[PDB]
């Protein structure tokens, strides 16, 4: 262990498409750390063994065969690649609303871990999702990665009476940081189109239908230190979320400054008569999001468009705030659930083992206390507004914001409690529970019976 | 032979398939002289205009396509041997002409196409008669589809076309009343009373009415309406059958001495073969949308040349050239691609 | 099982607040105290209620009207429609969360009649058999010319681009990709009409201008304008038919002859190039000038204010 063993000269098998560029960039380093030749057991051993998952995240590479041999002091690492082409022609379980997914992939295109994958998709809320993307590492780094993709979809909006036409392309640059977040700056310019509005459309979602460009630079933060993503008992996840469209270079017809967070957290609580692994935990959470109209060019100064129901959030559901309809919460304008420009969304679990069952099985019971709330901006506070609507400056746009968030503050949010039972299947999060609103507006959706979610967010 | 009229074969007894094939081969027989003209059985395909009834004016080369075409063009060009509230007449006659081009077309589209029975047991069996051997499979397809999206506005479909019976004889009786009811007033029989229309509008009238009443079918609902509600329109259609169109136009100038033969002029092997590639070639998804509108501008500039204008030449040559460079692109990406020794190695050695 | 939880399950919820505000958007576009036809126009001309650029539209526009109706018009687009085309009627909100169902174009007259501002049997009487095949020469040989004229000539492209595609979107992409649609359409309906189109190349409908006679098309239009001229002749009256108050045929040709010789009166100098006659000029050229007069006549009886209307 303590004693001094350079490896030196090393042997990889199994690289016969990858290009020794990228195998150069990897194994270069642990090389290097042979040099001090001070106790190289304990200093070197544990160089490959942290360099071995460096190669498993090309994805290039089989993880099931990833073997390493030993010998006197040459270190021979045997590896298998992946199919060039997998047609993964299959459905979808976790994603259940995923219908079906044929995804074909082209993979190690140019040796570097390369990949086109041109997916399919087609099933209930969606009539059809054709996207095709481009993956490449930027400098032999697998963390740095970018991505271009096209896609062409279809959506359903159900809950609006309305449905939209997607298509428009995306350039995304996500990026690892070595303690472990995920950042990600993505370019999109989507082409949306409002059509066929159901005959129970309300007159807002009528006056928002139409053709409308998105041009939006959002960059993407995330913190997942939970133990467990689907069931998290320890930890704690902060993800946020924000977007600027139209202003300045961006060309289109939004122009706006979103900003979504989310904080979430479990604490978990060990029972004195009980020992080791409790399984009974205490968790929470916390969403906020802001969207602010902007004017379109390069001053901050200027008349800025009110926000359309396409962009504007929407709150409620297995994913939301349990206890309510999907959309469920905010302004309804008749049956139609018109989005909001500002809301704020809580959570109080209590996850539960059930009795004759031991703690590592993925069943669980839940008891929350979800709540949430979503208000629109108006030009209520203004004086008086112009012959020509549609137009607010920046002192009523400021206003109507604050007069938003004011919103929020006073009154009691929209609160449902409920138990359930909870499914931590890997692939997704299965939950089935009773739930029971207790105060909400009128207009908003909720319901008092059996509510069945299944996903990988959850509030 | 001065002029040339190509339309569809002689079926159900009279001396074309088409409305308005057969209301453009009686505005010749009644006013050009027989020798003059000479009837061509064809198919959209075989003419340039890929419209039928089609007139060929010999004397300059000239393609007319279309019914109200052909008659306008006889006036301002007439023949050597042509013989033809004053203003009411005039406009009686142009409103009826656009009348019966856009009521009395999906009307009988239903009785004929729409109907899956009707079109399947007389229809269908009427174009394949009137084509070379390959044709009846591309063709009568494209024809019925087309035919269908004129009376797409009617409202009625296949099963329409005959309790789900005890209103459904109601929708297509209404239907039939609704046209035969403006028909009716105009008193095509040139007798006395009512009003005057043209040679012309008598001679469109008489197409699009005949259609609906000599062919016989399995579903006669049509004929069974014209006849019992409307027994002055019945002697008229008879009546000008029997005198325009006596023997079911056995007399009439045929090309080659025949209905048939005069189709084998442009029926070649070749010639034949071409047309029934082209249609399958505008069925190939995704580049059929993309050789029909390329076939069809071509085409135009044809028909447009004949007239004595003179067309843009277009960029094909630009889009040769730029197939051209798609082909070595795409050739020498597979030559690069596939044949290139492998990126890594099995064995990687560093030292 | 049901019932022991109903009388339980009416218990929840304990609080219920007043609905939260609708947005701002929605706020100052639904909101009104008058039924508002949406039909295709531009701000300023909605502002004034000057006559929209579609024919469509434009016909039912003109009806409201003449029926005394007092309502509003403002800008829309198809996908807004109940029935996937514009126009259409949004009665005014009774509430500030509800409204009441969209008017098609069929109950356009229907609603006019329950809210007097009475006797609209004239706007909706059935025509007699000859007054049904001259309305196919507007429906048909009127609309065809106004369709390949605005849509599948290159003259009238800025004017396209300008009433329809632009106001659409800022999006030069997206902007193009609704050109090519509308005229994609334009063709297809002009393609099903024995006057001009006809043509038979596949199993799919011709979409093209390639596929589509002009000259059938504009000499359809201008035979059918002569016929028109004559038959508003033979009437008494300054109306068709020698009726003392215009009609739905008089709106229906109103809704054609205005906007050619609104927007397709063109200079000479191009039509002299050309060698063809724009449709405003053969509008004001049919008969000895009939369908002149019945649109000024007309435009001075549904716009009495309007003085801007010379093109
Ligand atoms: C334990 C060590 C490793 C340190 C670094 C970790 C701290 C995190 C993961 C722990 C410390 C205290 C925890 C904590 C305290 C109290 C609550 C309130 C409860 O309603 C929601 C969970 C929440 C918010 C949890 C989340 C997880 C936290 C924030
Ligand atoms: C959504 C719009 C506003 C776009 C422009 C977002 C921009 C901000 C939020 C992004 C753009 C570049 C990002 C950025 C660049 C580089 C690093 C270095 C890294 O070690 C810490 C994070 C940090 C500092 C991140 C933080 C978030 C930044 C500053
Ligand atoms: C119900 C919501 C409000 C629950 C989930 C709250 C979550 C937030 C407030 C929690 C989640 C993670 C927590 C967190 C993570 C890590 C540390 C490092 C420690 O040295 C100081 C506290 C600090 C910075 C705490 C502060 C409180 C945080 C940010
Ligand atoms: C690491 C040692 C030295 C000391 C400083 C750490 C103490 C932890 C246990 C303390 C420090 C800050 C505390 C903390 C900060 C903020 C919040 C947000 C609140 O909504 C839930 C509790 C929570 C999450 C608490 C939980 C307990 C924390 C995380
Ligand atoms: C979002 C999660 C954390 C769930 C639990 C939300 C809890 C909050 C919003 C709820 C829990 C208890 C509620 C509460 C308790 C009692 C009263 C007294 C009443 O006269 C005024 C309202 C008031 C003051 C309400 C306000 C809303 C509270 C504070
Ligand atoms: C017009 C005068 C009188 C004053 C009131 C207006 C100032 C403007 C220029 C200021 C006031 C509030 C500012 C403002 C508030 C909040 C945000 C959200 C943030 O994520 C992007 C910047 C943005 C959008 C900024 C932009 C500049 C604003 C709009
Ligand atoms: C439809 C696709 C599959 C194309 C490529 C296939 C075409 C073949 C199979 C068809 C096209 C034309 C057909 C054809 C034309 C005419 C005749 C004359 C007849 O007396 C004997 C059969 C014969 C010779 C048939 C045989 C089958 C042919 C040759
Ligand atoms: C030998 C003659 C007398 C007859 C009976 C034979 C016909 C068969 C062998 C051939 C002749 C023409 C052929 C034919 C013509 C055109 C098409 C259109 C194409 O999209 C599908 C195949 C289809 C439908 C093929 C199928 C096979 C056919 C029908
Ligand atoms: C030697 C030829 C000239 C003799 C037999 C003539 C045949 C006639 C009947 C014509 C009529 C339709 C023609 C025909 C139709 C369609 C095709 C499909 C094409 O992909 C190959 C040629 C082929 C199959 C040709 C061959 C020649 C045919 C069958
Ligand atoms: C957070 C956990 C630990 C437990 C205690 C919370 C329970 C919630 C669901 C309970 C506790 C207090 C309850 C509460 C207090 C007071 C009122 C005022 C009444 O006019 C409407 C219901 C309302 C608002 C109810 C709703 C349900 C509440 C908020
Ligand atoms: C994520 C959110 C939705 C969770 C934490 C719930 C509530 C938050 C927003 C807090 C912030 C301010 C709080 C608040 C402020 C003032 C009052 C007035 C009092 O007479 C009733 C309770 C009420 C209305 C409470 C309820 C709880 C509120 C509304
Ligand atoms: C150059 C070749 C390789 C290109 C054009 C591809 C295919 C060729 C072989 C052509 C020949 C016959 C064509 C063919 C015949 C009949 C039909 C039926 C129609 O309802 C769908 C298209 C379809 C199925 C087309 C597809 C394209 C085919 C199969």
């Amino acid at each position: 262990i303590l004693t001094p063993a350079s490896i030196s000269t090393l042997e990889v098998h199994g690289a016969t498409n990858t290009r020794r560029s990228l195998l150069d960039q990897i194994f270069k380093p642990v090389l290097e750390d042979t040099a001090a030749a001070g106790t190289t057991l304990g200093q070197v051993l544990d160089r490959v063994g942290a360099a071995t998952k460096k190669l498993a995240r090309f994805d290039i590479f089989k993880e099931e065969g990833f073997g390493v041999f030993l010998s006197e002091l040459d270190i021979s690492i045997r590896v298998k690649e992946k199919s060039r082409l997998v047609f993964s022609a299959g459905t979808d379980f976790g994603n259940a609303e995923g219908s079906a997914y044929t995804n074909a992939v082209v993979r190690n295109i140019f040796g570097g871990a390369e990949t086109l994958t041109v997916n399919a998709s087609t099933g209930t809320r969606t009539r059809s999702a054709y996207n095709a993307t481009f993956s490449t590492p930027i400098n032999g780094n697998p963390d740095l990665r970018l991505s271009v993709e096209a896609l062409r979809s279809a959506t359903q909006k159900p809950w609006a009476s309305h449905e939209e036409h997607l298509t428009g392309a995306n350039l995304r640059l996500a990026w690892l940081t070595e303690k472990g977040d995920t950042h990600a700056l993505a370019y999109s310019s989507v082409w949306r189109q409002l059509t066929g509005l159901a005959p129970t459309a309300s007159p807002t979602v009528r006056a928002d239908a139409g053709d409308s460009l998105k041009s939006s630079l959002t960059h993407t933060f995330t913190r997942d230190r939970r133990d467990n993503p689907m069931l998290p008992q320890s930890g704690y996840l902060f993800r946020s979320v924000s977007e600027l469209a139209g202003w300045g270079p961006l060309n289109g017809d939004v122009s706006f400054a979103k900003t979504e967070v989310e904080a979430s957290g479990a604490l978990p609580v060990a029972i004195p008569g009980l020992a080791g692994k409790s399984g009974v935990s205490v968790g929470g959470g916390l969403r906020l999001g802001v969207l602010y109209p902007l004017p379109l060019g390069y001053s901050l100064t200027g008349a800025a468009q009110p926000s359309r129901i396409n962009d504007r959030f929407q709150l409620g559901g297995p994913n939301d705030v349990r206890g309510f309809k999907i959309g469920g919460l905010g302004p309804h304008d008749g049956v139609d659930a018109v989005g909001g420009d500002v809301f704020a969304a809580g959570s109080v679990n209590a996850l539960l083992p059930l009795p004759r069952t031991g703690p590592d099985s993925p069943l669980r019971l839940q008891l929350y206390a979800n709540a949430g709330r979503l208000v629109a901006l108006n030009s209520k506070g203004t004086d008086k507004e112009g012959k020509e609507g549609l137009a607010m400056d920046s002192a009523a746009v400021f206003k109507g914001v604050k007069s938003a968030v004011g919103k929020l503050t006073n009154g009691i949010p929209s609160l449902a409690a409920g138990v359930g039972l909870v499914y931590a299947h890997p692939v997704a999060r299965f939950e089935l529970n009773f739930s029971l609103p207790l105060v909400l507006r009128r207009g908003e959706e909720g319901r008092k019976g059996l509510q069945v979610g299944v996903g990988i967010s959850f509030l | 032979g001065a002029v040339q009229l190509h339309v569809w074969g002689p079926a159900f007894g009279l001396p074309s398939i088409d409305a308005e094939c057969l209301a453009a081969i009686a505005y010749l027989a009644q006013t050009l002289g027989s020798a003059d003209y000479q009837l061509i059985q064809s198919s959209p395909s075989a003419v340039p205009t890929q419209h039928l009834p089609t007139l060929y004016d010999s004397r300059t080369s000239t393609w007319i396509g279309g019914f109200t075409s052909i008659t306008a063009h006889l006036h301002t060009h007439p023949p050597p041997t042509f013989q033809s509230t004053a203003a009411s007449a005039t406009a009686d006659g142009t409103a009826y002409t656009a009348f019966l081009s856009a009521h009395a077309a999906p009307l009988l589209a239903l009785s004929l196409y729409v109907s899956s029975a009707n079109y399947g047991a007389a229809t269908r069996p009427a174009y394949s008669a009137v084509l070379p051997l390959p044709l009846p499979w591309t063709e009568p397809p494209a024809v019925r589809a087309a035919m269908a999206r004129r009376a797409a506005h009617l409202g009625l479909s296949s099963l329409d076309a005959d309790t789900p019976e005890q209103k459904s004889r109601i929708r297509l009786e209404e239907a039939a009343r609704e046209v035969l009811d403006v028909l009716a007033e105009v008193d095509w029989a040139a007798g006395g009373g009512g009003r005057q229309v043209a040679a012309e509008v008598r001679c469109l009238a008489f197409g699009y009415l005949a259609l609906m009443l000599l062919p016989d079918v399995p579903r006669p609902w049509l004929r069974e309406i014209m006849e019992g509600r409307y027994p002055a329109l019945c002697t008229f259609v008879r009546d000008f059958r029997a005198r325009v169109f006596p023997q079911g136009g056995k007399l009439l100038p045929w090309a080659d001495g025949g209905a048939q033969a005069s189709a084998s002029a442009s029926a070649s092997a070749s010639a034949v073969a071409l047309r029934f590639v082209r249609a399958v070639m505008a069925e190939v998804p995704l580049v059929g949308e993309w050789w029909s509108r390329w076939w069809t501008a071509r085409k135009k500039r044809e028909v447009l040349a004949s007239k004595g204008a003179k067309p843009a030449p277009s960029n094909d040559l630009l889009l040769l050239l730029g197939a051209g460079l798609g082909l070595t692109v795409v050739g020498a990406g597979v030559f690069f691609y596939r044949g290139l020794p492998p990126f890594g190695e099995a064995v990687q050695v560093w030292r | 099982i049901p019932r022991p939880l109903q009388r339980l399950f009416d218990y929840f919820p304990l609080r219920i607040y007043e609905p939260n505000e609708l947005p701002e958007r929605s706020q100052q576009l639904t909101s009104g105290d008058l039924p508002t036809l949406y039909v295709f126009s531009t701000d300023s001309d909605a502002r004034l209620g000057l006559p929209s650029f579609n024919p469509g539209c434009l016909k039912w526009q003109t009806l409201l009207r003449l029926a005394n109706l007092d309502f509003r018009i403002l800008p829309s687009t198809n996908h807004s429609s109940p029935t996937g085309s514009l126009p259409f009627l949004l009665p005014p909100r009774t509430s500030p969360t509800a409204s009441p169902a969209p008017i098609p174009a069929s109950g356009l007259l229907s609603f006019a009649r329950k809210n007097p501002w009475l006797d609209l049997g004239h706007l909706d009487a059935d025509l007699p058999p000859r007054a049904q095949a001259y309305l196919a020469l507007i429906t048909h040989s009127l609309r065809n010319a106004w369709l390949c004229a605005l849509y599948l000539d290159p003259t009238h492209d800025a004017l396209l681009r300008r009433l329809y595609v632009d106001p659409a979107s800022s999006s030069r992409a997206v902007r193009a990709a609704l050109l090519h649609q509308l005229r994609r359409a334009a063709a297809e309906q002009v393609a099903t009409a024995s006057s001009g189109g006809g043509k038979i190349v596949s199993l799919a409908p011709v979409d093209s201008a390639d596929g589509i006679d002009e000259e059938a098309v504009y000499r359809s239009a201008r035979d059918a304008l002569d016929a028109l001229a004559s038959l508003l002749r033979e009437s008494e009256t300054a109306w068709f038919f020698g009726t003392e108050r215009p009609g739905s045929f008089d709106a229906a040709l109103f809704s054609y002859t205005h906007l050619m010789v609104e927007y397709m009166s063109e200079e000479e100098d191009t039509e002299s190039a050309k060698g063809r006659v724009s449709l405003g000029r053969m509008v004001k050229e049919a008969g000895n000038g009939e369908l002149a007069e019945h649109r000024e006549r007309m435009l001075g009886v549904a716009w009495p204010e309007w003085d801007g209307y010379r093109r």
